[PDB]
């Protein structure tokens, strides 16, 4: 519907792609005033100025961030930190936040898709996807959230990095 | 001469190792406030350690 | 319609101009019981007894303010400090408050248009404009507020003096 259209419109300019040996292997996001890219994917960002600045890298949270140049600041993402019970949109079908966990239906994310955001009902990004592990007919995700100030990480057992 | 050189080298290596490790400790403590979208370090910790 | 008429009705009574070399270089406002103006603008206030009184200047917050003459107290401005998020009025059009930041569309403020107050939905003043930094199709403003009893100051990166 129209919500899918608006998600498409926001992802058309808020998400960039990384390149490695002629293959697409990850996506980077522009949240608030920070450009974020997960550390487990190696490559060069397909852009003329994003790759030209220093990156603060941490392997504990498996991510790297930088300060967004002011000449493209407007393409923000309107961050949020509330995490109530329920359903949340995604590029590859709706996911559900229940019991402090993110679950998606079985096979919806292929390896190499790491780096998509997870939007809320109002269009605000709440987490960035890192990996997933399947049980039964569902897949529990492994993401990082932005509660208060600390960027905590949650990972279920047997996860695989995409 | 040998004893003085050895003592000086040991003192320098101890000082360098401890200073580098203190710098690493500061960097690791202040690293997760710099990845959060928005937000800012508390002024207390911002004056205790040099915070950008 | 009527909101615009009421806004200009207040503005033509409270907002004063400052002259220099025969050209307009800024506007000085009147809020509550104080006459306030930005410090970067240099000129002569377009009134007789307003300039005849002694100001009080600070460069940390970048402004000057002084007491209200008794017989102009009737023309007030009805200040307030409540600061929710959404839309806000302004003589050059609507301004969006989000993420603790005020933002205007593309290019709507020429240099030398500083000092214009930002009114609220109920017609009360919330901040005095000082500068702005342009980006993409929007522009982040830099103003001064009145949080509780302290006048604070927020200037986005790359702010251009107005």
């Amino acid at each position: 519907g129209k919500r899918e259209r608006m998600c498409m419109k926001i992802e058309n300019d808020c998400i960039f792609e990384v390149k490695h040996e002629g293959k697409v292997t990850g996506y980077a996001c522009l949240v608030g005033d920070k450009v974020m890219k997960p550390a487990h994917v190696k490559g060069v960002i397909d852009n003329a100025d994003l790759a030209k600045l220093a990156f603060k890298k941490s392997s504990k949270y498996d991510l790297e961030c930088a300060q967004i140049p002011v000449h493209m600041r407007s393409d923000a993402s309107k961050y949020t930190h509330e995490k109530p019970e329920g359903h949340y949109n995604w590029h590859h079908g709706a996911v559900q936040y229940s019991g402090g966990r993110f679950t998606i239906p079985t096979g919806a994310g292929k390896p190499g898709d790491s780096g998509r955001p997870i939007f809320d009902n109002k269009g605000r990004v709440v987490a960035i996807v890192l990996g997933g592990a399947n049980e039964g007919s569902r897949t529990a995700l492994s993401v990082v959230t932005w509660n208060k100030d600390m960027v905590t990480r949650v990972t279920p057992e047997g996860s695989e990095e995409w | 001469v040998s004893a003085v050189v050895g003592m000086s080298l040991l003192a320098l290596i101890s000082i360098f190792a401890s200073c580098y490790m203190l710098v690493a400790a500061r960097s690791k403590c202040l690293t997760p406030y710099a990845l959060t979208p928005g937000a800012a370090v508390p002024w207390t910790l911002g004056i205790l350690c040099c915070a950008p």
